[PDB]
């Protein structure tokens, strides 16, 4: 059985980064070699395995996770960083073993005009723990207070990217996944080839 | 709660808000100046018209911040920059009435003509008519009837409106808690809060006195030595001890003494050098002048120029159908997008203004890390100096002969150096004592020392003290001759082409020097020293975040402007004329006068 790398990475559609999505895999070989003539990955970094030792290892649990970020930021997705990704957004743990691979998408998630369908939050009472979510729309009294109506010092936590066709390399989208799998005391779920 | 962390979010808010609209206004304007159409004229309106809303409803809100209890200097520069009221204090009556006094204004400068008698039908407009007789003609009586015409049927309707113009601004600059518009003006170079690096408004006046008092030795030989030739152009016209006249100054106003290169050519059967011939034989376009451009910023350790660069800016004239403006400008739209508008030509002068405009854009993308409000120069001079240094550097022999463009035949002797020496003094030291005496009238008028019915007496006496230069017609109370100018009827400022001056050539001889360059300061050139990169990146990449006094030491070492490295640039000349000028005098009385 092949895997699922022609479902996860070539969807139609990937979701912003504060609702991220996570995905399990099956039984599966990990046959790579199908996506090399068809994409380049800008960014492929593992942590806590080489990126050559996958076809000898097998885990026990593997996730997906999948997002959309700016060209600046992608380098915040890493164990010991901090930033507003990082902090607000998405949190990975010190001791992480996995790999994070991400690449450029300007040709379709971009427009002359500007695209504004991902969002991401810019204001948070307290620092994330490692893999959670958060989908709040309070509204963000900076000293704690209350207020029920949006207008002076009371902002709503969600802003929209800005992409355009004809921006920066910094400033063009790229599309993010991060793969993470664990090692128990389990029968092997995913196997090299 | 403090009133520093509610402060940092609503920055935050503004910055990322300011990026966006910023960028859309940006390229509507890009549309329009690439391609003239009406529907990009309405384009362009709008995206003015809302980022012009934005900035004032976000003004109105900054200002429940005070500016007394926060303590990090960057988030009081921000909103400092931020919370200025702009002319919206006065009554709505007296602001309606300022915009019609000043599109008045600018309508009848930009419009205005005359013609001569006898021919109702042939009048000319100041371009392309005007310009052309005042900077080629030869005669007397055309050049007189010009001047005289043009400040005669021009000035006459200008002088009532400034009037109250001068009144309007200074009411709204005593509501902004200064003692006049030209404290406002001059609070541009004003720092305070930072211990060791401090400067007040009042302060810059006398700075600038004091180094005009040690150009008047130089300015005076070459006063002398430009009359003396002028004696043979109109032999019954000048006198041989007083004034110039004002109108054989080369252009309108006498602001630059270019133009009579030819008539002052030392040695007349030596060439100037020109490089334009074999620009043409090696088969030389556009893009290999930019090329060109690019290797030489690198060879410094300043970086390369994105794919963006090469893939959107226009570098050749669109021709056919198309018309677009041929100013050479370079824009920085924001978001990582720099461009540069310019119709390349096969030419020397397009080959040095494409160093001028290439380090503008190196300015530019050096301090693209700073927020919004503190991505410009340190002061109103820094940006067009850079622009400047690297132009002077380019054109050199030596550089010249490096790119494989010269014969390395050519060998330079002293009376080629002397002929390019005074090229650039006609054009550099002329214009100083030009742009001083016209600050400090501007000044003293809004200040109040000079009463209304005395200002065109005033104006001439400084002319003759100041500048030595007379007028031909006297002039009574109803004209408006200082009118007569773009800056002035347009509501510029005219100090930063003097600091912009005196700053070029404090960084170009600080550069050199890191270089180790021997001989004359006029021959150098940075290739190949990544030092001199260094110290000037170290500059570049501030921004306005710091006083400029720091952004100055961080390159020459000193915390103020000197005028020293100009004289040490000038020397040669100066010494060869104190030799020549062993028979005429130096120096002029006021009291001749052309109708005397
Ligand atoms: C800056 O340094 C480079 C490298 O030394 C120079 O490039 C050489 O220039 C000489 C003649 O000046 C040529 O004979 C070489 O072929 C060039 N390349 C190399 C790799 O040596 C360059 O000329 C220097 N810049 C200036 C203005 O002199
Ligand atoms: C210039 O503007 C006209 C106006 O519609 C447009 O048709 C044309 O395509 C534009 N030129 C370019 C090169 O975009
Ligand atoms: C001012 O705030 C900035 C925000 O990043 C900080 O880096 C800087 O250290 C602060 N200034 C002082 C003097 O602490
Ligand atoms: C002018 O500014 C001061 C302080 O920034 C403010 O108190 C005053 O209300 C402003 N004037 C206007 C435009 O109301
Ligand atoms: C600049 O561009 C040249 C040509 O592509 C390249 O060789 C060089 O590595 C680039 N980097 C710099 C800043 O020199
Ligand atoms: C140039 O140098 C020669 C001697 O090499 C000298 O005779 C001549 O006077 C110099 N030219 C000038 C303008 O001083």
């Amino acid at each position: 059985n092949l895997c699922p790398f022609g479902e996860v990475f070539n969807a139609t559609k990937f979701p912003s980064v504060y609702a991220w999505e996570r995905k399990r895999i099956s039984n599966c070989v990990a046959d790579y070699s199908v996506l090399y003539n068809s994409t380049s990955f800008s960014t492929f970094k593992c942590y806590g395995v080489s990126a050559t030792k996958l076809n000898d290892l097998c885990f026990s649990n593997v996730y997906a996770d999948s997002f959309v970020v700016k060209g600046d930021d992608v380098r915040q997705i890493a164990p010991g960083q901090t930033g507003v990704i990082a902090d607000y957004n998405y949190k990975l743990p010190d001791d992480f073993l996995g790999c994070v691979l991400a690449w450029n998408t300007n040709s379709k998630d971009s427009s002359i005009a500007g695209n504004y369908n991902y969002l991401y939050r810019w204001v948070r009472r307290s620092k994330l723990n490692p893999y959670e979510r958060d989908l709040s729309n309070d509204i963000y009294s900076p000293g704690g207070q209350s207020c029920s109506a949006v207008g002076p010092n009371c902002y709503n936590p969600l802003r929209p990217y800005g992409f355009f066709t004809t921006a920066g390399v910094g400033h063009q989208p790229y599309r993010v996944v991060v793969l993470s799998f664990e090692l128990l005391n389990a029968p092997a779920t995913v196997c090299g080839p | 709660s403090t009133i520093e962390e509610q402060a940092k979010t609503f920055l935050d808010k503004f910055n990322h808000e300011a990026e966006d609209l910023f960028y859309q206004s940006s390229l509507a304007s890009w549309n329009y100046n690439t391609n003239i159409t009406e529907e990009n004229v309405q384009n362009m309106n709008n995206a003015g018209d809302k980022w012009s809303a934005f900035l004032k409803e976000q003004s109105t809100l900054a200002q429940m911040y005070p500016l007394q209890e926060i303590q990090n200097l960057t988030v009081k520069l921000q909103l400092q920059a931020l919370q200025q009221n702009g002319s919206s204090v006065l009554s709505e009556d007296k602001s309606k009435r300022l915009n019609t006094i000043l599109n008045t204004m600018s309508t009848i400068y930009s419009t205005g003509k005359v013609c001569n008698p006898d021919n109702p039908q042939e009048c000319l407009l100041l371009e392309p008519g005007l310009n052309e007789i005042m900077a080629n003609s030869l005669d007397y009586n055309e050049r007189l009837w010009a001047w005289e015409s043009w400040r005669s049927e021009v000035g006459k309707q200008l002088r009532p409106l400034y009037e109250e113009y001068v009144v309007l601004k200074n009411e709204m600059a005593r509501a902004n808690h200064y003692e006049d518009y030209g404290d406002y003006w001059r609070g541009d170079y004003e720092v305070n809060g930072v211990d060791g690096y401090d400067y007040s408004r009042g302060q810059l006046i006398e700075d600038v006195e004091h180094t005009f008092e040690e150009i008047k030795p130089l300015y005076e030989h070459l006063h002398a030595y430009v009359r003396a030739k002028l004696m043979n152009a109109y032999p019954s016209y000048i006198s041989p001890i007083g004034c110039l006249p004002a109108h054989l100054l080369g252009d309108m106003w006498g602001r630059f003494w270019t133009n009579l290169y030819s008539l002052t050519v030392p040695f007349g059967q030596k060439p100037n050098i020109d490089v334009t011939d074999a620009m043409v034989d090696q088969a030389w376009d556009a893009q290999r002048i930019f090329k060109e451009a690019e290797k030489f910023f690198v060879s410094v350790g300043l970086p390369n120029m994105t794919q963006g660069f090469w893939e959107n800016s226009m570098l050749t004239d669109p021709g056919n159908v198309q018309k677009a403006v041929c100013h050479p400008t370079a824009w920085d739209l924001g978001k990582g997008d720099f461009r540069i508008l310019m119709c390349t030509k096969v030419t020397m002068d397009d080959f040095l203004t494409a160093h001028h405009e290439m380090g503008h854009i190196q300015y530019d993308m050096a301090y693209a890390a700073q927020p919004f409000l503190l991505r410009n120069g340190a002061n109103e001079g820094f940006h067009e100096a850079v622009g400047e240094i690297m132009s002077l550097s380019a054109a050199t022999p030596k550089h010249l002969k490096s790119i494989g463009l010269l014969s390395p035949d050519f060998q330079e002797d002293n009376e080629t150096e002397i002929n390019f020496l005074l090229k650039q003094a006609l054009t550099i030291v002329g214009t100083l004592p030009f742009t001083y005496m016209l600050e400090k009238w501007r000044w003293m008028v809004f200040k109040g020392e000079i009463p209304k019915d005395q200002w065109m007496k005033k104006w001439w006496e400084m002319k003759r003290e100041i500048v030595g230069v007379v007028e031909p017609v006297p002039h009574d109370e109803t004209y408006c001759d200082p009118a007569s100018l773009f800056h002035v009827s347009n509501d510029y400022s005219f100090i930063r082409y003097y600091t912009r001056t005196l700053y070029q050539f404090q960084f170009q001889e600080a550069l050199c020097q890191a270089a180790k360059h021997e001989g004359p300061l006029h021959k150098c050139d940075i290739s190949n020293s990544t030092e001199a990169g260094q110290k000037l990146f170290n500059m570049l990449r501030l921004g306005k975040s710091e006083p400029w006094t720091l952004a100055l030491e961080n390159v020459v070492g000193a915390k103020n402007m000197n005028v020293r490295p100009l004289l040490n640039y000038f020397e040669p000349l100066f010494t060869w004329l104190k030799d020549q000028n062993k028979n005429s005098f130096v120096g002029w009385s006021t009291d001749w006068s052309p109708y005397a």
